[PDB]
């Protein structure tokens, strides 16, 4: 019987151990990458404060997000005045504020507050009070009872781009690429910037989160900010092309810019592993007419050299489970097979299965795998734990830190990937995409296995002459 | 006087919330407004009422499913965020449960979705027989009757017991309302529904302690040495069924009078159980609390033996830290009670001067206590916000801030070290040993080479890079 | 009662040696030179075992040849093996330019005249290859003194003497000479970036970046040192020498000062923040170039990262460190910056009379608030035995030949120095500089975190730090 790649839904109505947060959390993440932006989350206070804590867990940094502080009165009689006051209190106390994504929650979606109407009120009020400022208010509809933080991220990026480009329109061609890498770490942004620099390609990376890893400086200044400005976003209408790296994390903004401004959008496989990075670089060369540089041939070759020290010795035939954002899960499954790992269980955590079934990377796995793969959509992390309890034999888990107790108790080595990775130090600074990222993922896998061999006394003497 | 901070010029209502204690004032004229509505858009530190019920109190229990009836984010957001170990492998921290509400359920109702999720949770973990169901914003708004659902599930599953809490996040103004609703619901529905064997002549409940980094387990070593049976811990390292037995205790010992005073008050009213308020943080405070407990029970000598042994074991190290921490300036920006449990204990036992305090959700009661115990020249802030924290730093120049991790990571940029005033650094922090642990973390936070290194600009030819000499107790 | 004490190993024998012998270090020096094949004059194991050791650390081949001393040479002398070996190398490797001729215990004991063989071979090579120049450097490395640390330093010095003797002083280059010592490719990459950002021209001796070589579409082999004859010859013309390692190349900086009046500046090896700061201040002093804002920022990012770890996870934790002396002393200083307590420092060779004079000892004596034992002439049994007798350690930092000590004692261990064969990719990860300090601190934390999970020691605490 031939290997089979099977998609299946979670068979429970409820969730145990959710893989993702809700849409408003992802909208907050999109917004914190914008310079001079403070998102305003219209709903109860937990919807803000718990998400600021989540970002502190992943990045070990503070990010500014405000609440409208919905209380009983507003829950019963309507929350428009909480929005309106929150926008004015922000503008009054933050003189440099320029962008406020107004992010709905379950509460304010259920009660039907008219966000666009509150924006008209606020625009009137702000134009009267602050005639020399322009503040962009973007309506972000993120009911938490649909989708997940992945969809909320995509929705917020799209809404902010619509708002800012509606105001500025199309103008002087920039000669630049738009790049939507999706939900990646600062280290992934650093790597992409280097690739564009080495290929002599001007690009804006949306959002530019490099400075989330901010210094502690002699002058005590706070630099923990997004670098993407209003001007950068507005300039997306003028780009040569859009490179979208993540189908579920920004491609819809690339599509919107194609429809509105005739900026051609190029969606490529998210660049996890060697082939996906090669194909991203080929697309960049195609759209720009720029040559792929020797420096990237060399980085690729150093990655391959490193991975060749590991694949048949330590990885071949080892079984892997992967969970995280869909672009990351599918991309890491392809990386794993390049290094002879066998990703037998892929878990994707939300209600977007109608889309996942059409992802061309599913077909790519069907056409390559020599082992069965189960892809569970609408998955929770109990879907992983229960399968291990029932006898699934895994050699490795790759996923975010909220799955840590599954791996710890099952005594399975885990590599921390995706979001949030709070239970190890410095991972936000490590690339996972590109050639360097493939190398650093493979070496994390090996080093996790090596430590496990030592702790379990499983042929630990073999780590000498590999 | 009351203080209008510069950052509050356009929200001048904040003046009523900030007191700077000055000589000769009648403090009754200067009590901050507390427990009032939050101002939108301020970056207040407050959380929601659901948080106060599930994260803070109910979710501490070791043997109970925490079924959050709502969309998935309220569950995700209350998971991997607390440090309340148990003696059963930390079941409470490993799991969280959601009904995964969808749009259909908003439109047509979520009661069947909850019912199915409850049966699934009990089926997936057959050895777990207890559950708390919480409402969240949208399940409150649509009027789902979770008590009726729970009643039906209990009829269908005679092996289980379920408690319900109606605690949407927009209730009240903060975490506080979640404390209230859970306390009152528990005493009205579940107290006096079970009894346990009484094995001591001396029995108590310990009310308002949540086992942060093992605090409860450390205090239990005292009660075991004294021969006192704890009927129930509310809720540190606790079980659902122990809480059903609370009416059996002879004494209620209260630490967190904010979150858990409600149930102590109702237990006194209904059962005649006296309420004893203590401070279970602070070295000399802990001794006073043990002496009060032992005086109530008539076991004064046993209490003196315990205190003498604990002083011999820990007071030398405490005094080593006091010598090095004398005169250091501290801020406490936490929920509320730790302000009044810590301001005078760090002063008495460590020589530390608390120069600024902020309470997310304290009531006027909490401000009465903190101002009674606190210094002149200190700022006392109700419902503080981020820009106020920066201005306060500029006014008082603290050497260390006890606050949550995100604010700690903010103030690091200003070269100010922090200790996690909520979940601790290296706890536990209660009891005799715990105050030594607190002192150690404060010492290592402030006497830290990295702070000194960060101030050096290597471009300045006039500057060298220093070496700092530290110590250990 | 606060005491940093130096003491020797109290046993005559060794159990579990920390370092290899001098010839191994001479080989390591030589493989960083472009168009160099060292020739190790002695028995065959003296070559082959060291080529294996380099393959263990780097996962790469390096070319080193043997003279294949056999029984007849042990009776009558081995000069003809040297002479044959040089010609066989020159004839079969047309691009070969440099041959350090490295002695061993055997060829030191029997007293073969290396300099006399070099005169023979120079005449032979000049006759046979009129348009070629091959530099033969005599490297005296008896294994019954010193260690691979001393052997490295001796080979660097001899090669520099040989090449600069041949070319002398020319026109000022404006460059620095930099002797980083025995460091990884990742350390070399970091230093090149620092000099680039500071707009300082420098030669790094030896430039081992390309030891981490690609697997390329064209099947080209690039696994070579980048330091050329011309680079070494130009050392005579430098503005100054920056020596980062007292025991690993400072004597070459001094030789260049004595011979060519190139002023040598020896600084503390740049492990940790202060030592990096002071290195950059010396560079600025000697070059007149300002320290760039980019390095203030990298420093600040390192401090930010280390501040997430020091008082939470590191304070009062007890550390043992072993490795090369410059690395051990430098890492002890780094440890202190992050609140770790390096209570046991082990240095593995007979150079105690020098180590007692090292100014970093005094820097430790004036700063530590805990007793430090520095054991010189140490072996790794010195560590295991102390643990067995009750020494409580929270962390070991050292190379992979100590792994079983840590594994069996159940102590987390960070792999530093040479060789680090039992983890992947460490040769590519800087340990020096600001980024290196950050990378080291995060290895330490991540090793502790994994240990907490495997041992169930408050593993729930890794959430909101
Ligand atoms: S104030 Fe508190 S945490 Fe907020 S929703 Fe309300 S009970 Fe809950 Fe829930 S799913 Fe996400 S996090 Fe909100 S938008 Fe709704
Ligand atoms: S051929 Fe064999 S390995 Fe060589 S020495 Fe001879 S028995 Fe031994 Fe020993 S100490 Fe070092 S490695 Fe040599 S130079 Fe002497
Ligand atoms: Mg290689
Ligand atoms: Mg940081």
């Amino acid at each position: 019987k031939p290997a089979e790649v099977k998609l299946s839904p979670r068979d429970r109505e409820g969730i145990i151990n959710p893989m993702y947060d809700c849409q408003p959390a992802g909208a907050q993440y999109a917004g914190i990458g914008i310079k001079d932006c403070i998102p305003l989350v219209h709903g109860g206070q937990g919807c803000t404060m718990f998400v600021r804590l989540l970002f502190a867990q992943h990045f070990k940094e503070n990010f500014d997000v405000a609440s409208t502080s919905l209380h009983e009165e507003s829950a019963v009689f309507g929350g428009a005045k909480r929005v309106e006051e929150g926008v004015l209190v922000l503008a009054r106390r933050y003189p440099n504020l320029r962008v406020i994504p107004i992010i709905t929650t379950c509460s304010t979606e259920v009660i039907g507050d008219d966000i666009e109407g509150s924006i008209r009120v606020c625009n009137r009020a702000l134009e009267a009070e602050f005639p020399d400022r322009k503040i962009y208010l973007a309506p972000v509809h993120t009911p938490s009872f649909k989708g997940s933080h992945v969809t909320g991220y995509a929705e917020c990026v799209k809404s902010v781009f619509k708002t800012i480009t509606d105001a500025h329109g199309k103008g002087q061609p920039s000669g630049k690429l738009n790049v939507f890498p999706g939900w990646v770490n600062p280290g992934d942004v650093v790597l992409l910037k280097r690739y564009f620099k080495e290929m002599d390609v001007e690009a804006n990376i949306y959002m530019d989160t490099e400075d989330f890893d901010s210094p502690m400086l002699p002058n005590k200044s706070i630099e923990t900010h997004g670098r993407t400005t209003v001007e950068d976003i507005a300039d997306s209408a003028n780009a040569l092309a859009t490179l979208s790296l993540a189908r579920y994390e920004g491609n819809t903004t690339g599509e919107l810019l194609q429809k509105t401004f005739a900026v051609p959008n190029a969606l490529v496989n998210t660049p996890y592993g060697i082939k996906n990075t090669d194909d991203m670089l080929r697309k960049i060369a195609e759209v720009t007419g720029k040559e792929i540089p020797e420096s990237l041939v060399r980085e690729r070759g150093i990655a391959l050299d490193a991975l060749a020290d590991l694949a048949h010795m330590f990885f071949a035939n080892k079984k892997v489970a992967i969970f995280g954002h869909p672009d990351l899960v599918l991309g890491l499954a392809q990386f794993c097979m390049e290094v002879e790992l066998e990703p037998v269980l892929l878990l994707i955590g939300d209600d977007q299965g109608n889309k996942y079934k059409k992802d061309p990377r599913i077909e790519e796995l069907k056409n390559t795998a020599h082992f069965d793969i189960e892809i569970v959509h609408n998955a929770d992390l109990w879907e992983l734990e229960k399968r291990i309890n029932a006898g699934l034999q895994l050699d490795l888990i790759m996923g975010h830190s909220k799955g840590r107790y599954v791996a710890i108790e099952a005594n399975i080595p885990m590599v921390r990937v995706g979001f949030p990775t709070f239970d190890r130090a410095g991972l936000y600074r490590k690339p996972s995409i590109g050639y360097q990222g493939a190398m650093e993922l493979g070496e994390m896998i090996a080093n996790a296995m090596f430590a496990h061999m030592e702790y379990t006394r499983n042929k630990e003497w073999i780590l000498n002459t590999w | 006087p009351m203080v209008l901070l510069e950052c509050d010029k356009d929200i001048p209502e904040r003046q009523k919330h900030i007191y700077l204690k000055a000589p000769n004032e009648d403090t009754r004229e200067f009590l901050p407004i507390a427990n009032a509505a939050t101002i939108p858009g301020t970056l207040s530190e407050r959380g929601c009422a659901f948080c106060g019920a599930k994260l803070v109190i109910g979710g501490v229990l070791k043997d109970t499913i925490q079924m959050i009836h709502g969309p998935l984010g309220c569950a995700y957001d209350t998971w991997h965020t607390k440090r309340y170990p148990t003696d059963n492998g930390h079941f409470n921290m490993k799991y969280v449960w959601s009904t995964d509400m969808k749009e259909s359920h908003v439109v047509f109702g979520g009661e069947k979705r909850l019912e199915k999720s409850m049966h699934e949770a009990f089926d997936e973990m057959p050895d777990i027989k207890r559950m708390i169901v919480y409402t969240t914003c949208p399940t409150a708004l649509i009027g789902d009757d979770i008590k009726a659902v729970a009643k039906k599930v209990m009829k269908d599953r005679p092996d289980v017991d379920v408690f319900t809490v109606e605690c949407p996040g927009f209730s009240g103004v903060s975490q506080s309302k979640g404390h209230h609703v859970l306390n009152i619901g528990w005493i009205n529905e579940k107290v006096e529904t079970m009894e346990k064997e009484i094995t001591s002549e001396y029995t108590m409940n310990f009310i308002g302690d949540f086992n942060i980094q093992g605090d409860t387990q450390l205090l239990q070593t005292y009660w075991d040495r004294l021969g006192i049976q704890v009927v129930a811990h509310f809720t540190g390292n606790g079980t659902y069924d122990d809480l059903r037995c609370m009416h059996q205790a002879q004494l209620n010992v209260v630490n967190c009078a904010r979150s858990s005073g409600y149930i102590a008050n109702e237990l006194k009213k209904r059962y005649g159980i006296p309420r004893l308020d203590i401070d279970s943080w602070g070295f000399n405070y802990m001794a006073e609390g043990i002496r009060k407990i032992c005086a109530f029970f008539g076991i004064e000598e046993k209490g003196e033996e315990l205190i003498a042994e604990e002083y011999a074991k820990w007071k030398p190290k405490l005094d080593w830290y006091k010598e090095r921490l004398q005169g250091k300036k501290m801020a406490i920006w936490t929920g509320g009670p730790r302000l009044w449990h810590w301001t005078k204990s760090v002063e008495d036992d460590l020589g530390v001067q608390v120069v600024a305090m902020s309470s997310k959700f304290g009531h006027e009661e909490d401000f009465e206590k903190v101002i009674a115990r606190g210094k002149e020249g200190t700022y006392y802030i109700d419902d503080g916000n981020e820009l106020e924290f920066f201005e306060i730093i500029d006014l008082v120049k603290p050497d260390v801030i006890f606050t949550g991790p995100r604010v700690g990571e903010l103030v690091k940029k200003l070269h100010i070290p922090y200790v996690n005033g909520h979940g601790y650094h290296n706890g536990p922090y209660m009891g005799f040993e715990g105050f030594v642990n607190l002192a150690r973390d404060m010492y290592n936070a402030v006497h830290n080479p990295l702070r000194h290194l960060a101030a050096v600009d290597i471009r300045d030819k006039s500057q060298t890079t220093p070496v700092i000499v530290r110590g250990a107790a």
